[PDB]
This record gives C-alpha cells, sequence and structure tokens, in this order.
C-alpha cells in the first residue's frame, strides 16, 4: 500500500518517482538499525525518513497525513476513521459535521476549530513522527556517490553545501555550467575526482541538460568523494536512468524576512555614507519584494523570480544617481520610477503587480526624515559627518536590535490578515483533496 | 559533357580571376587549370573552393563588411577586380541600408544621397578591401562633417527650411536634438518654458508649409523630422506643465538627451546620449530616411530598459503579445543611435551572421525567437551566451564556432518573443522587458499631426475607439486584425484620398471603408455600418462614379454578366480597393464568382481608360517551386527561368507593355511556401529577388491578384500586406445564372427556339424545385448554384441535337419535346447524383411541380428516332460462349 502510493507520487512530477530496491533497502534499513507491530510502526518511521527528503513541503505534509491515515486505519476503530475522515473533509471543504468523540483529537479539533490550517497539517508530522532528515543525514547515511539536489528558483543549496564542507572537512570544486570551456573543465574535473577524491560539484545542469543527456548516463567506492548536482523542480524533465542512479535530495527556502537582509547585507562589501544608507534600503526592499512574491494567489498574481541579477541592476542605478549628484539632493521620485517601471517591474506583465511594486516601492524609498520600513523598527537618517565604517556599525546594529514578529507576512508584507488565511486554507484544501484522492483508492 | 565542361571552364576563369591574375591549393588549382587547357573537373574545383576558405576567411576578416554576402556572390565580386561591377548593386545586403555608389556618393534604399568630403580615386590596381574601408571611413567622416556643419549653421542663427533642403536626414536630426537638448537644459536653468516652446511650434508650422508644397524626398525627410520636432514639442509641453522642478528634473531625466564632447581629438566617438544617467556613444553608421517610429511614452520607457541593459553589456530582451511593437522599438534604439540593427528572422547561416555581427559591431535583433528547433535553439543560446560572457568579462578576443575572432566592444544582441521563453544560459545574461499595448491614440494623433488633418486628437480618439468596438463587436474570425498595423494601413491609405475629399472626417471615413468594408461577411458589415453611423458623425455620402458604375454595367452586358446589388457592391469594393493596393487576395466560397467579379472589372477598366489589358491566368499549385520562379542545377551552376520570372523578363524588356496593364491571377490556395518566396514584390521595396541573386524590376501597373476558397494556411503578415476581399454570399440569383449560362451556351426559328427555351425557364416553380433537390442526400456534397451549369449545358445541348427534326411537327409537339428534354436534364444534373429510389421521388416531385399538362417524365423514358418511347426495346440479348 505505502508503495503504491509512492508510485501515485511519482505519477505526480518526474522527481518523485520510486524504484522497489530503493524501498526494499529502506525496509533493510529498520533491522540494520537497532514484535510485529513495532516492526511496523518502525517501518512507517524508516519510509517517512527516507522518503521526506525527496519531495517538497507540500508533499512532505501529504505523505505524512496519507501514511498517518493509513496506519491508523489498520490500528485503530471505525470510529476513530470516520473522525479523521470528517476533519479530512472540513479541512478540504467537502463534508461538514463536528467528530463524534483522546487527548490527539480534542487538540486537533481545537487546532480546526481556530482556523489554524498550518497547524493542523503539522499535528500529524508532530505526533507520530519523530525524527526528520537533514542534508547532513541524508548525505551521511548513503551508500550512494552521486547525489541529485533540486530546488525552486531563487533558492541555492549550494550556501548549505559550503556550510556542509565547513562541517564535514571537505573541499567542493563549484563547477559553473553554461560554456564549451566549461564543459571540458567540468569534463576534466569530474575525470580528476573520479581518480583522486574529493567533493565536487555542479551547479544548474538545467541548461546543460544537452552535455547531461551525452555524458552522465554513459559516465555512472572512492574514499572522501561524493559527486553533487544541482537541478531545478520547474525546469526540464531530467532522464530516467540518471534519475534512478542518485539520490535524490530537494531544498527548501529559508521562511525569514530579516534573515534575508541579513544574507543581502553581508555579502556588499565597498561608496559613500548615502550609497550605504541606498545599498541597506534596496537590501531591505529586495527582501521584502521576495517575501511576498512566495505567496502566489494573494500577495502577487503569478510567480515571479527577482533574482540577485535585478539586485545588482539596482545597485548600479543607486550609484550612478548617488555619484552624478553634487548637491546631495537625492531625487527620490527618480530612483523610484526607475526600480519600479525599469529594474524589478521589467518582467511583470500585469498591472495589478506593477501597482504592487509601485507601491512597495513608494513605501520603502520614499527618502522621508523618520523611515518606518517595518511595523517594528524605524531607521533615521544619516549624518554628514560620519564614515562608512561607522555607518555599517550603525546598520548592524539596527538589524541585530530588531527581531521577527509570528505576523512578519502581515505587518512587515503590509497584507490583511484574511489574504494569509485564505492562502493558507486554499493550502489545506488542496493538501486535503490530494490526500483524499490517494486514499479513496 | 559539354555542360560539365562549361561549369568547369567557368569555375576556372573565377577562380583565375580571384588569385591567379593577382600555396598547396594554388600548385593544385594551377595543376587542374594545365590538365583543363590541355583538355569531371568539376568535384575538384568545389573541392579547391572548399579548401579556399581559410584564403576567403582573411579575406572577409580584412574588412569586416564584406562578410554579410554569401561565399558564391563574394566570390563573384572579388573575382571583378577591374570592371567595379557588381560591388555597387549588392551592397544594400552588406550596409543595410544603402542601395548604391554614386566615389563622389552613395544612394540609400529611400532615396536620399550622401555627399561625401572629398573624391576618392577608383583604379584596377586597388583590390575590394582597401577602397571599401576607404569608402567606409569616409562615409563616417562625412557624416561627422554633416553633423558639424549643421551645427555651424544652427547657431549661425540662419533657418531651418535651407538646410532641411541640403544634407542628410541624419545630420538634421541630430542637430535638432542637440540643439533642442541644449535649448531645454539652458532653460531648465531657470523656470521659462513658453519661448523655446512657441518657437518650436513656429518652425513645426514652417517645416509643414515647406511639406506641403516641396517634392517626395524632401516630403518624406520632412515627415521624418516632423516626428521628432511633435516629440520635443511633447517633452516641452509637458515640462512647461510640471508643478515642482523636481517633477520637471524627473522628466527631463526620463527621455533620451543628446550631448556631444567638444574637447576629444577622436571626431566618431564624440558623442554620448543620456538617459536616467546613462551614456551611449553615437556610432555615426548612415541609415537613410525610413519610417520613424512615434515617441510614445512606452518607446521611451523601451529605451530606457534597452539602455539599462546595454549599461552593463547585458542583452536586451522584450516578450509580449503579437502586435505590440518590440522589434520596431528595438529597430528605432538601433536607429536612434545612428546604426543599423541587423535583423535575423527565426545553424549554418544562423551562427555565421552571429559572428558577423560580434565581429562587426553591429547590434543584432533575433525577431520571432520562438519558431526554432530545441537543438539548435540550445546551440544558439549557448552561442549567445558565450558572446554576452566574452562581453561582460571584456575580453579582446572569443573563441566562438571553434574559431578564434576578435570581440568589437560595442557588440550587443537583442532578442524579442512572441509567448501565449529565453532558455536559462541566455536568462542569466539577458534582461526580460514586457512592453504592454502601445498608445494607438498618440501614434494615430501625430500621424494624423504630420498629414495636415486640422482635428487630429478628436478622431484619432474616434478611430481608435472605432477599431476597439469592432474587435469587441464582431465575430472572431481567423482574419480580422484590428490592431496597430490595419490603423495605420488606414492612415497611410487616407493619403491619395484627400486629394479630392479633404482634409478632414469624410476621408477617414471613406478610407476607413475602403480598406475595413471589404473584409466582413454581412453581420459584421451590419455591425460595421451601425457603428459606423454611431462613432462617426458623417453619413458617408456618396461619390461622383456614375461612369465607372455603367462602364461596369456595359461590360457586364457584353460579357453576359447581369447586375445584382450585391456583385455591384463587390465590384465597386474590389475597384477602389485595387486603385491603392498592389497585390490584392480574393476569398470565399467555391463558385461564388471571383472570377467573373474580376474579369467585370477588368473589361470596365479597359472601356473606361481607353487602356491595353494583358492577363496571365497562373494557378500557383499547378506549377512545381522550380517551374513558377526557378531553379539554379547545382550540376552545372546553370540556370532554369520559371514563369513568374520570364513573364517580368518579358514586360521587363519589351514597346507594347510599356502602356499597358499587366495583371497575374492566382487562381489556387495559398501556398505559405509559395508565397514566402514571393514576400520581396509584397512590400514596397516592388523588387524579386531570385535564387540565383537577380533583381527584376515590377513596374507599377503590374497588378496581382489572388483566388482562392480558405485562408487557414495564410500567415497573418501577408493577410495584413496584401488586401483581402470577402465574399460572404453569392453575388448572383439563380435566374440571372441560367441567363448567363443559356446565353454562353447559345454563343457556345432559332429566336423563337431560345425564346420558347428562355420561357420554360420559370422561376416560380424552378425555386421549388431547388428548394426541394437541395434537402436530398447527395453524394459528393456540390451546391445546385455550382449544378446549374450542367442542367442548363445539357438541355440546351439535347435541343440542339434534335433541332433538325424540329421544323417538321406541330407546335404542342415541340413544347412536350423542349419540356421532357428540360425535365431530363433537371434530373440528370439536380437528382443525378443520388440513388436510383430517391431519383424516382425526385421525378414525382417534377411531374408534381410542373404539373400534368406539360408531358410527364417517366422514371425511364426517353426519345426515339421522332417518337416516344422507353430503354425496354432497346436492349439486345447477347449469347454468351463459355470460354
Ligand atoms: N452577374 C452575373 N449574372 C449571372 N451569372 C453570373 C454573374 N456573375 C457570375 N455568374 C455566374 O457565376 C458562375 C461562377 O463561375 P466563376 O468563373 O465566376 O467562378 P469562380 O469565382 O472562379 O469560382 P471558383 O474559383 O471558386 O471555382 C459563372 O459560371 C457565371 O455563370
Ligand atoms: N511607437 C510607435 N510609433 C509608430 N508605429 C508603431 C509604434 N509602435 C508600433 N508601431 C507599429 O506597430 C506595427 C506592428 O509591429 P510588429 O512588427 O508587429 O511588432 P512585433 O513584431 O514585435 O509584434 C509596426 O508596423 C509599427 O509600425
Ligand atoms: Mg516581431
Ligand atoms: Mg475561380
Amino acid at each position: 500500500k505505502i508503495f503504491s502510493m509512492l508510485e501515485k507520487f511519482g505519477q505526480f512530477h518526474w522527481f518523485y518517482g520510486i524504484s522497489i530496491g530503493q524501498f526494499l533497502s529502506c525496509f533493510k534499513r529498520v533491522f540494520i538499525k537497532k514484535r510485529v507491530d513495532e516492526i511496523l510502526w518502525l517501518l512507517y518511521q524508516e519510509v517517512y525518513c527516507q522518503f521526506s527528503t525527496a519531495l517538497d513541503k507540500k508533499f512532505k505534509m501529504i505523505m505524512a497525513m496519507t501514511m498517518f491515515c493509513l496506519y491508523k486505519f489498520d490500528i485503530e476503530s471505525e470510529q476513530y476513521k470516520e473522525a479523521v475522515l470528517t476533519m479530512i473533509g472540513v479541512l478540504s471543504e467537502s463534508s461538514d459535521g463536528v467528530p463524534k468523540l483522546n487527548d490527539d483529537l480534542r487538540y486537533l479539533w481545537d487546532y480546526v476549530t481556530t482556523k489554524s490550517y498550518i497547524s493542523a497539517l503539522n499535528w500529524f508530522k508532530n505526533e507520530f513522527f519523530v525524527d526528520e532528515w537533514n542534508i547532513a543525514d541524508v548525505v551521511a547515511n548513503s551508500e550512494n556517490n552521486y547525489f541529485t539536489m533540486a530546488s525552486e528558483r531563487d533558492v541555492d543549496g549550494t550556501f548549505k553545501l559550503i556550510e556542509l564542507a565547513k562541517a564535514s572537512k571537505e573541499s567542493l570544486k563549484i563547477i559553473p555550467l553554461g560554456s564549451i570551456e566549461n564543459l571540458n573543465y567540468a569534463q576534466e574535473e569530474i575525470s580528476k575526482s573520479k581518480i583522486e577524491g574529493g567533493w565536487i560539484l555542479l551547479q544548474n545542469i538545467q541548461m546543460s541538460l544537452s552535455w547531461v543527456k551525452t555524458y552522465l548516463h554513459k559516465h555512472v567506492e572512492h574514499e572522501k568523494f561524493k559527486m553533487f548536482m544541482t537541478c531545478h523542480l520547474t525546469g526540464d524533465k531530467l532522464p530516467a536512468p540518471l534519475l534512478q542512479r542518485t539520490d535524490r535530495v530537494v531544498y527548501e527556502d529559508i521562511p525569514g524576512i530579516l534573515d534575508t537582509v541579513k544574507d543581502l547585507w553581508g555579502s556588499q562589501f565597498f561608496s559613500g555614507v548615502w550609497s550605504v544608507y541606498c545599498t541597506f534600503l534596496l537590501s531591505w526592499f529586495h527582501a521584502l519584494i521576495t517575501a511576498r512574491t512566495r505567496l502566489v494567489p494573494h500577495g502577487f498574481s503569478k510567480k515571479y523570480y527577482f533574482n540577485d541579477c535585478d539586485f545588482q541592476f539596482a545597485s548600479v542605478y543607486l550609484e550612478n544617481v548617488l555619484a552624478t549628484n553634487s548637491t546631495n539632493n537625492i531625487p527620490w521620485a527618480q530612483v523610484r520610477d526607475h526600480i519600479a517601471t525599469i529594474v524589478y517591474g521589467g518582467k511583470i506583465d500585469e498591472e495589478k503587480d506593477l501597482e504592487v511594486v509601485a507601491k512597495l516601492c513608494a513605501h520603502v524609498f520614499c527618502g522621508s526624515d523618520n523611515l518606518q520600513i517595518v511595523p517594528g523598527v524605524r531607521i533615521p537618517q544619516p549624518l554628514l559627518q560620519q564614515s562608512e565604517e561607522e555607518e555599517r556599525a550603525r546598520l548592524t546594529a539596527i538589524l541585530s536590535n530588531t527581531i521577527e514578529p509570528a505576523d512578519s507576512l502581515s505587518s512587515w508584507l503590509q497584507l490583511p490578515r484574511e489574504s494569509i488565511l485564505d492562502y493558507e486554507r486554499l493550502q489545506a484544501k488542496e493538501v486535503a483533496s490530494s490526500t483524499e484522492q490517494l486514499l479513496q483508492e | 559533357i559539354q555542360v560539365n565542361w562549361v561549369e568547369v571552364q567557368f569555375y576556372w576563369l573565377d577562380l583565375y580571376g580571384i588569385l591567379g591574375e593577382n600555396p598547396l591549393e594554388t600548385s593544385k588549382f594551377k595543376s587542374l587549370t594545365s590538365e583543363y587547357k590541355m583538355i569531371l573537373t568539376i568535384d575538384s574545383l568545389k573541392m579547391i573552393k572548399s579548401s579556399l576558405s581559410t584564403f576567403l576567411e582573411r579575406q572577409r576578416r580584412q574588412f569586416p563588411r564584406f562578410y554579410f554576402l554569401g561565399n558564391d556572390d563574394l566570390l563573384k565580386i572579388i573575382g571583378s577586380g577591374k570592371h567595379h561591377d557588381q560591388v555597387s548593386k549588392f551592397m544594400k545586403k552588406m550596409f543595410g541600408s544603402i542601395e548604391s555608389i554614386i566615389i563622389t556618393g552613395v544612394r540609400s534604399v529611400e532615396g536620399e544621397v550622401l555627399n561625401l568630403n572629398e573624391k576618392i580615386e577608383l583604379k584596377d590596381s586597388i583590390q575590394a578591401q582597401e577602397w571599401l574601408n576607404i569608402l567606409d571611413t569616409e562615409i563616417k567622416l562625412s557624416v561627422f562633417t554633416q553633423f558639424r556643419d549643421c551645427l555651424g549653421q544652427l547657431k549661425d542663427g540662419t533657418d531651418i527650411e535651407v538646410v532641411v533642403s541640403k544634407y542628410i536626414f541624419q545630420a538634421i536630426l541630430l542637430s535638432a536634438q542637440v540643439m533642442w537638448t541644449e535649448l531645454v537644459e539652458k532653460c531648465l536653468q531657470t523656470n521659462e518654458f513658453s519661448k523655446y516652446w512657441k518657437e518650436v511650434d513656429m518652425k513645426i508650422k514652417g517645416l509643414l508649409d515647406k511639406l506641403n508644397k516641396s517634392s517626395d524626398n524632401v516630403k518624406k525627410k520632412i515627415e521624418a523630422l516632423l516626428v521628432e520636432y511633435l516629440h520635443f514639442n511633447n517633452v516641452i509641453g509637458q515640462l512647461k506643465n510640471c508643478s515642482t522642478k523636481e517633477e520637471a528634473r524627473l522628466l527631463w531625466a526620463k527621455v533620451q538627451k543628446f550631448y556631444q564632447k567638444n574637447d576629444t581629438l577622436d571626431d566618431l566617438n564624440s558623442v554620448f546620449i543620456s538617459q536616467s544617467g546613462y551614456l551611449l556613444q553615437y556610432k555615426f553608421e548612415y541609415i537613410g530616411i525610413p519610417e520613424r517610429l512615434i515617441y510614445t511614452p512606452l518607446l521611451l520607457v523601451g529605451f530606457a530598459t534597452l539602455t539599462d541593459s546595454l549599461h552593463q553589456k547585458y542583452g536586451g530582451c522584450f516578450f509580449g503579445p503579437a502586435g505590440t511593437g518590440k522589434t520596431e522599438t528595438v529597430k528605432a534604439f538601433g536607429q536612434n543611435l545612428g546604426r543599423v540593427v541587423v535583423v535575423f528572422n527565426c545553424y549554418q547561416v544562423l551562427s555565421r551572421l552571429l559572428v558577423g555581427i560580434t565581429q562587426i559591431g553591429a547590434w543584432g535583433c533575433f525577431d520571432e525567437f520562438n519558431r526554432l528547433d530545441e537543438k539548435v535553439l540550445s546551440a544558439v543560446s549557448a552561442n549567445i551566451q558565450q558572446i554576452q560572457n566574452g562581453l561582460q568579462v571584456g575580453k579582446s578576443h572569443i573563441t566562438l564556432l571553434e574559431e578564434e575572432t576578435p570581440l568589437s566592444p560595442h557588440t550587443a544582441v537583442f532578442i524579442t518573443l512572441n509567448p501565449g521563453e529565453l532558455p536559462e544560459n541566455l536568462k542569466k545574461s539577458f534582461r526580460e522587458f514586457s512592453m504592454k499595448s502601445p498608445q494607438s491614440g498618440t501614434i494615430a494623433e501625430m500621424i494624423l499631426q504630420i498629414m495636415g488633418f486640422e482635428d487630429s486628437k478628436s478622431l484619432a480618439s474616434k478611430i481608435v475607439h472605432f477599431l476597439e468596438l469592432l474587435s469587441s463587436k464582431c465575430s472572431s474570425m481567423n482574419h480580422y486584425h484590428f490592431g496597430l498595423r490595419t490603423l495605420k494601413g488606414v492612415l497611410r491609405n487616407c493619403s491619395p484620398l484627400v486629394s479630392e475629399f479633404g482634409e478632414g472626417e469624410k476621408t477617414v471615413v471613406e478610407s476607413l471603408k475602403r480598406v475595413i468594408l471589404p473584409s466582413l461577411g454581412d453581420t459584421d458589415e451590419l455591425v460595421f455600418k451601425d457603428e459606423l453611423s454611431k462613432i462617426f458623425d458623417s453619413a458617408g455620402t456618396p461619390l461622383n462614379s456614375k461612369a465607372i458604375v455603367q462602364c461596369l454595367k456595359d461590360a457586364g452586358q457584353r460579357s453576359g454578366f447581369s447586375m445584382s446589388e450585391e456583385f455591384l457592391k463587390k465590384c465597386m469594393q474590389f475597384y477602389y480597393m485595387q486603385k491603392t493596393q498592389q497585390a490584392l487576395i480574393l476569398v470565399g466560397k467555391a463558385g461564388c464568382g471571383k472570377t467573373a467579379t474580376w474579369k467585370t472589372v477588368i473589361d470596365a477598366m479597359a472601356i473606361f481608360d481607353g487602356h491595353a489589358n494583358v492577363v496571365y491566368v497562373i494557378d500557383t499549385k499547378v506549377l512545381t517551386k522550380e517551374s513558377l520562379y526557378g531553379s539554379m542545377l547545382k550540376a552545372t551552376l546553370e540556370w532554369r527561368d520559371g514563369l513568374f520570372t520570364s513573364i517580368l523578363r518579358r514586360v521587363n524588356d519589351d514597346g507594347t507593355f510599356k502602356n499597358s496593364r499587366i495583371w497575374v491571377v492566382f487562381d489556387s490556395d495559398l501556398d505559405p511556401e509559395y508565397v514566402e518566396a514571393m514576400n520581396s514584390v509584397l512590400d514596397d521595396n516592388k523588387i524579386l529577388t531570385l535564387p540565383n541573386g537577380e533583381r527584376l524590376p515590377i513596374p507599377p501597373n503590374f497588378r496581382i491578384l489572388f483566388e482562392t476558397d480558405n485562408l487557414d494556411h495564410t500567415t497573418p503578415a501577408t493577410i495584413t500586406r496584401c488586401g483581402l476581399l470577402w465574399f460572404s454570399t453569392d453575388v448572383c440569383s439563380i435566374s440571372s445564372k441560367i441567363d448567363h449560362l443559356l446565353n454562353k451556351s447559345y454563343e457556345a426559328e432559332l429566336d423563337k427556339l431560345k425564346d420558347l427555351i428562355s420561357d420554360s425557364f420559370d422561376m416560380a416553380s424552378l425555386t421549388n424545385i431547388f428548394t426541394c433537390s437541395n434537402d436530398l442526400v447527395h453524394i459528393l456534397g456540390v451546391r445546385t448554384f455550382n449544378k446549374l451549369e450542367t442542367a442548363v449545358q445539357l438541355a440546351v445541348h439535347l435541343i440542339s441535337s434534335y433541332r433538325q427534326w424540329f421544323q417538321n411537327l406541330d407546335d404542342k409537339s415541340l413544347k412536350d419535346v423542349i419540356t421532357l428534354l428540360i425535365k431530363r436534364s433537371l434530373l440528370y444534373a439536380l437528382a443525378g447524383d443520388s440513388t436510383g429510389e430517391s431519383q424516382r421521388a425526385f421525378i414525382q416531385t417534377i411531374n408534381t411541380y410542373f404539373g400534368h399538362d406539360s408531358q410527364e417524365l417517366s422514371d425511364y423514358s426517353t426519345i426515339v428516332i421522332l417518337s416516344f418511347s422507353s430503354f425496354c426495346s432497346e436492349i439486345p440479348s447477347v449469347s454468351l460462349e463459355a470460354h
């Protein structure tokens, strides 16, 4: 039954397919680690632990809730099954009615009644499943040699891989692709690493899929040697024999707005005091618009991708504005229009999204004496007799002092709570609908 | 082997002119020429030419502009090193917008002439690359000195009408741009704008008055300069209405500004263009007098995003719905900076042109980058990614296409897309922009302002509201293009009508009728008429065309065609629509009357003008591509003449064809392959590009027609380029077609016989007969309108067979014989394509509707020699043997 569920998962996306031998090795892991009911429970925990990391967040919750449903339908009584299907139906807005009543059930009813969809979806993972595997756990407990990492756009696992390098004492050779010289360098470095060793990394094989499907299937126990491959979930389909021969892992984006501000601010090394202030405001605006992007049905109309190239373009534009102005009268309207229309609004085809970006630019780049960019913190204007090192010191201090509240998706992004609850309702509805479709057959 | 010997001789002479007259390949060529002089040597010469690519590549590297032409054409040009021919007539493909050389001058495609600073001596000893480089440098420095003395005259204080009639369009254009920028900056140092606004308004009025009375080329120049002068007026008017100085500074920084460096020792790099703080160097390349785009605010936004992309050496990507003007935006950006953007209408030729434009330094736009196959798309994406990676890192040289080639610092690559997308490698180094629908109101308003209409803003608003009402209310046909292209077509066709209808709403209404009404159905025509009554105040007063109508009626009477109201309407539409458009497309159902319509129009024009008419009915699909145009035989480098090329050569060489109107009718389906090779004549160029490179001119009276039945495989570009006339309903009645068929069958007691036959075809019973016949089940379903051509002809020929026994019988028996033959022909033509039981049912219907007084046609009845009998007496019993 669990393998049929995983086959149904693989029938949806090209990255979620599962082989029979993988499931049999996952079952062998139960007896390797250190009565029939305990073996069954360990099987459920081990399958979830080893096959959550190959799926994204929505399919993580779908798999967890379906596997909990299967185990509890086998173990518990009929009234338990009817109650759980009632809660799934009211989450999916398909069936209505109070459960016919257990601390877990009343906790879950308290979660559902107060309209907390995230808590209702995470209750299964919080209650039943114990262990969760990060990138280090899946790379350490793998006998495989080639690792394929997939993620959405505007997020990269390369920083996590360098963190693992600093943790596992290894050196990565990042190999960008896209040019024939880079292809020859990649082939030379793979030939070097397959003989000597060392962790070898490949970035974004999506545009080099031709070289991949002409080289890597034919190319596919060295010590301290693991090959990491990075692709994109939304890109073109990878070859099936290549996919079956590698340990597929999906890396997930951060939820922190202020963490994105820190990440953008720590990578800007220097161009006077006003350039530093403008770069700080640009980092905050980039983090705010990137955070607002991910709320696809409500924050925007479609899915856009404001990468670091847009930040580089806007930074060069701010540098050119600050350089060619000797009166220190910053043209705030000019930079607002050029950022909302040319830099960030260029790829936007809709009109409402352009209005959203224009409103965000008017709120962030207003250039007032006391700017409250979020409901939490206010950024004062710089003084004309301060060094750039002092300016960076006070900007770092005001970044470290402030904290991110629980409702940062509403207050910081300037969104009503109704939109957030409606988005969470849509997420829970599609998760529960997919679970019901899995559970009927 | 005569053709092989001729080809070998031609190859030997060409290569001797290329290299022999002025090492291993040279020795092999010398040995092969010695063997040919002693005497299948063609493959050896082809392999020698293939091995001579390194010398060919060095020749192409000597002067970069020679690279554009093909290998055969370049070999032909470099082989003619003494005659100084074929290089001036084919440098349009190299220089993009310059047609011929006058050295004392050059001629662009539009006909503008450039006067060089000084003459260049031409001699037979000078090779192609040296004098070509001298000509290029002299052209650029002549453009710079025209710039210089234009600013000398303008800063002197002279009038603009004296300098608009002297120098080329680029010089006066950029002189006006720089002068306007200086005045706007000087008046931005203060808060006074009305004086220079009034001055440029008076300049606009003076250029309009000079436009009214000058020649055609000068008229084109004044139009292309009034576009920018109206833009200057718009910018100054916007800056005048600004409340604060900050808003004025914002508006001035948004628009495109021009400056000149007065301190650099260099000349061609003394101009930088400022837009939102970024700088670009003007190139001083020649473009001619092209169709200047109307500077809408979205055009300035497109210029701003292309400037922002090119400041950091990123490519420019545009995407959006088709028809929003992205290709023209890129071209206008290129020609605003005085350079020609090379257009690749989307592997060997593509990457060849790509390395050519990255070696020359000219900008290249990949228009419609959504139609290539996956492998070539990915590989050219890798090529452009390599080019952009070289440009961003400032590499002096690039290893592109497995050769080491220099990288020009001014090379840029642009992409336009038509979704309804850019690959990852390209998107890592390109800037995507999504331009919206263009301001049709502003474009139409400015076009009307140049054209001299006293009411421009309200009239343009009414026109765009009318077109949007038709796009929202009419049916969703595949050929209903109501975008900006057809609006510009309406405005362009408003130009010949003003000489008789005047600058006003009436000309717009009449041209709107003439180029919108033909391409609509029936309910669409009703909607068009109602909306034209509602929006435009003019009711569409009739014009004076009684002479043409009478000529049409005389043509119909002498050709047998009757004149219904709808046939008259279609003929008048076709005539008024062929008065302006060169190549026309006639569409409609099968057998609806297209050929009759245009034949009647031709006869009417022949009577009205007294002018000779030549018709070449050439079906498109009956000739192959080689037979219709021409085939270059690769066996011996020979040429074969196609039919259309042969008749163009015959009409060009000619004294009969110099005083005649010659018409080519393509009376079959529209093939995309047969028309994409014809695209060179459909536009205003009117020049046919043969596969061998021959350019045959087409006279203005050489009017092309088309005649098909469907448009599902016709490109929308050819739909807009050619005129489309739609036959929604038949141009005939049943009685009129019957009368014409009778008349042509008579032409192909006689008067009494004709009168009796015509009186026997009573329309009252015939309409019911045809209505009953249309309800039956017919195999290979053909309309009754296309069965009348047999139903009349069969009866006419049967009576023509029985005419010689018609002088020895009574009148009633003659009427019975005529009626029986008519009933038999009606049976075997209308219901003659159905079952026997249905044929018998049609006999019962015929006997019911033609009355019992007439002779009752039986199921097996006939006429034997005359007496009435059946076929049962005509059956011979056959005694067959065993084997
Ligand atoms: N004014 C008219 N009065 C009477 N009959 C007419 C008139 N105009 C056309 N017809 C008839 O229409 C018939 C249709 O033939 P025609 O040559 O016009 O077809 P067409 O337009 O070439 O059709 P297709 O190419 O689709 O076969 C003619 O045979 C002619 O008898
Ligand atoms: N700003 C403008 N001024 C004048 N004409 C314009 C302008 N923008 C677009 N057009 C007209 O719109 C027409 C359609 O452009 P088109 O070639 O279809 O663009 P694309 O190929 O990118 O869709 C062109 O013939 C052009 O003359
Ligand atoms: Mg285009
Ligand atoms: Mg025809």
